[PDB]
RNA sequence: AGUAGUAACAAGAG
RNA sequence: ACCUCUGAAUAAACUAUU
RNA sequence: AUCUAUAAUAGUUUUUC
């Protein structure tokens, strides 16, 4: 008898057993050398996606770009930008029309954000792409060194600590005819001068690199990093978009979780019976087909000119920078190519910078006529890109314009026999149509389809499907009257995350609850989960039972802690104890849940502040899944690859970047707790509160004049050491 | 080495179905390296963690 | 050779 | 050639925990 | 009855020929 796994679907639905579907056990794929052929190949696309659209030459950069808008209306099924204007203004009319109110007060909302917002909002992220490296920075570093070098050209209005000062701070910083930068090599510094057309192009660049690790796609593909100069626009063109999306029945965005399903299931249920019964209802699993290669800019700057009609000048400034940028935005290559030699058994690196005048007989046919279509479009390194929104920006005003479309389905719009509805999430939608008949629900998916291509919107012919209302599929979510559990989707959660001991046991047994939680977790399964956890946790980290003879580096402590000790249950897992952990406590720390079958002794060394591993008290160093913090919350070392480049002095500028940071966490208790705010310098601030808190301890008799007048001398020493 | 001890029948080794993109009599000599070194550890009457 | 798959590793840098 | 260093951080939204 | 704290970390989701 052959094994067929795949027909246990013939007596368990497909939704029920969803969870097998999902292949995620083994290793994502990755991606291995450069990504420039993947840019290059969206770049073409992209500018294919709207090759009919009027060409014109950048004044500004001298960029080519492509505008599509307004273009000729498709005669076939095929994916294009030609969208019109008029439609999108009209989308956004009308849903305005059915939701009174919902641009003005979002534009309230958004005005008091963009007011209050400050200039360190842009350190929340990963990475972002550095102009005055052309590289990837850490996004505090990236805002320092843009800020840096904005006070060395004079563009001093970011010291407010507004966000929308920083932003005037760019603006200007764009009219400027020569931005200076420095440089480091093998470690001196340089300065570099740039002109204002190159500033400008390196403002305007996008950077790009593959993605890593992505489940269910075959091919890789490019994705985009911003750079400093435009995530402040971005953010606040989001804010607006996040504000108008709260306000919609529709969106799928900003909700997740339970209560994005809770939403999902009550529009859905809604849909169902404001429905007639006598009427067919069909839903339309729908994917759209490149919607990022496909929207264009300038559409959103309609968008965005149109939701703040009636609106000041400034806050319409403001929200309109953000499409400006997108729509003269230049690319990043990446890396380049690798060239072998068979015959020498030689490799080298090529940069991506050489592509504009570089022979082509090295390259295959491919990477060859990727070349000759972008060379046309290549400038200063990099490659002009107008059509299109990158990757992965953008996202709810996206989710705006497909619940425009979504609302653009009722009746009074329709005017016919036929309506529809459904959820729209930045590009995935799904859509219920109702109709007196089978003629009626192809109409309306004739209507719906067509309507969406007049405003750039390609549903995906071969990845939709429609079938009878009551199952679909949105965002990874599977609907069969209601949704399913999947259990394969979290479960590469579970394991050793990798903070330290403590951390990763909190992480472990905190995984095991939510999903007996959420995703139907049985049980048996989660105590077998628990089991299987602290096979890894000990496997990992060395810390088996006292009582084993698992010969590994540490055992020999292990067993010397295990021998001197009286209750071995009180002993953590990470010092060799025993797993004291079931389903009734899987919510409690593990140093709390042994906490009174602990030595005296050994407690007091597990719990002592005055231990170098973790920097009446108690153990504190971001205690992220560390109730109490122990000699096992140790922090691991940090990667030593920088030393060898010419940017190592980095890291003694953050040695003492740190330094004056304790020092004025001295001077103020609050500042940890609650990030302090001001316009005045460190030493500054530092000095009047050390002056009002000496004056007020004289005051109350706490310290005697002769200390008083100590602090009062180091303090004019001080504000004397502060001009020279 | 016990487990390897546990087996009697060790003949000479020869290629039976060679690799064909490969060099052959490097992976036999691979192998008569590895029973060599497992003697080498076997004879130094202090079995390392690693060889 | 092998891994691997639209580009790489099969050490790199000083 | 010895020697020395090093083992590699997309965006947005969400969820979990603190 | 209502109910997006702030911040940090990790995880999850988001494909043309
Ligand atoms: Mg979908």
């Amino acid at each position: 008898m052959d094994v067929n796994p795949t027909l246990l679907f013939l007596k368990v639905p497909v939704q029920n057993a969803i969870s097998t579907t999902f292949p995620y056990t083994g290793d994502p794929p990755y991606s291995h050398g450069t990504g420039t052929g993947y840019t290059m190949d969206t770049v073409n696309r992209t500018h294919k996606y709207s090759e009919k659209g009027k060409w014109t030459t950048n004044t500004e950069t001298g960029a080519p770009q492509l505008n599509p808008i307004d273009g000729p209306l498709p005669e076939d099924n095929e994916p294009s930008g030609y969208a019109q204007t008029d439609c999108v203004l009209e989308a956004m009319a009308f849903l305005e029309e059915s939701h009174p109110g919902i641009f003005e007060n979002s534009c309230l909302e958004t005005m008091e954000i963009v007011q209050q917002t400050r200039v360190d909002k842009l350190t929340q992220g990963r990475q972002t792409y550095d102009w005055t490296l052309n590289r990837n920075q850490p996004a505090a570093t990236a805002l320092a060194n843009t800020i840096e070098v904005f006070r060395s050209n004079g563009l001093t209005a970011n010291e407010s600590g507004r966000l929308i000062d920083f932003l005037k701070d760019v603006m200007d910083s764009m009219d400027k005819e020569e931005m200076e930068i420095t440089t480091h090599f093998q470690i001196g510094k340089k300065k570099q001068r740039l002109n204002k057309r190159s500033y400008l192009i390196r403002a305007l660049t996008l950077n790009t690199m593959t993605k890593d690790a992505e489940r269910g796609k075959l091919k890789r593909r490019a994705i985009a990093t911003p750079g400093m100069q435009i995530r402040g626009f971005v953010y606040f063109v989001e804010a607006l978009a996040r504000s108008i999306c709260e306000k919609l029945e529709q969106s799928g965005l900003p909700v997740g979780g339970n209560e994005k399903k809770a939403k999902l299931a009550n529009v859905v249920r809604k849909m169902m019976t404001n429905s007639q019964d006598t009427e067919l209802s069909f839903t339309i699993t729908g994917d759209n087909t490149k919607w990022n290669e496909n929207q264009n800019p300038r559409m959103f700057l309609a968008m965005i000119t149109y939701i703040t009609r009636n609106q000041p000048e400034w806050f319409r400034n403001v929200l309109s920078i953000a499409p400006i940028m997108f729509s003269n935005k230049m690319a990043r290559l990446g890396k380049g190519y690798m060239f072998e030699s068979k015959s020498m058994k030689l490799r080298t690196q090529v940069p991506a910078e050489m592509l504009a005048n570089i022979d082509l007989k090295y390259f295959n046919k491919s990477t060859r006529e990727k070349i000759e279509k972008i060379r046309p479009l290549l400038i200063d390194g990099t490659a002009s890109l107008s059509p299109g929104m990158m990757m992965g920006m953008f996202n709810m005003l996206s989710t705006v314009l497909g619940v425009s479309i979504l609302n653009l389905g009722q009746k009074k719009y329709t005017k016919t026999t036929y309506w529809w509805d459904g959820l729209q999430s930045s590009d995935d939608f799904a859509l219920i149509v109702n109709a007196p008949n089978h003629e009626g629900i192809q109409a309306g998916v004739d209507r719906f389809y067509r309507t969406c291509k007049l405003v750039g919107i390609n549903m995906s012919k071969k990845k939709s499907y429609i079938n009878r209302t009551g199952t679909f599929e949105f965002t990874s979510f599977f609907y069969r009257y209601g949704f399913v559990a999947n259990f394969s989707m979290e479960l590469p959660s579970f394991g050793v995350s990798g903070i330290n001991e403590s951390a990763d046991m909190s992480v472990g047994v905190t995984v095991i609850k939510n999903n007996m939680i959420n995703n139907d977790l049985g049980p048996a399964t989660a105590q077998m989960a628990l089991q299987l956890f602290i096979k890894d946790y000990r496997y990992t980290y060395r810390c088996h039972r006292g009582d084993t003879q698992i010969q590994t580096r540490r055992a020999f402590e292990l067993k010397k802690l295990w021998e001197q000790t009286r209750s071995k249950a009180g002993l953590l897992v990470s010092d060799g104890g025993p797993n004291l952990y079931n389903i009734r406590n899987l919510h409690i720390p593990e140093v709390c849940l042994k906490w009174e079958l602990m030595d005296e002794d050994y407690q007091g060394r597990l719990c002592n502040p005055m231990n170098p591993f973790v920097s009446n008290a108690v153990v504190m160093p971001s205690m992220e899944y560390d109730a109490v913090a122990t000699t096992h919350s140790w922090i691991p070392k940090r990667n030593r690859s920088i030393l060898n480049t010419s940017q190592r002095g980095i890291l003694e500028d953050e040695q003492m970047y740190q330094k004056c940071c304790n020092l004025f966490e001295k001077f103020f208790p609050s500042s940890s707790y609650r990030r302090p705010v001001g316009i005045s310098s460190m030493v500054e601030a530092m000095v009047s509160r050390a002056r009002i808190d000496a004056r007020i301890d004289f005051e109350s008799g706490r310290i005697k004049k002769e200390e008083f007048a100590e602090i009062m001398k180091i303090c004019s020493t001080i504000e004397e050491l502060r001009r020279q | 080495i016990k487990c390897m001890k546990t087996f009697f029948g060790w003949k000479e080794p020869n290629i039976i179905k060679p690799h064909e993109k490969g060099i052959n009599p490097n992976y036999l000599l691979t192998w008569k390296q590895v029973l060599a070194e497992l003697q080498d550890i076997e004879n130094e009457e202090k079995i390392p963690r690693t060889k």
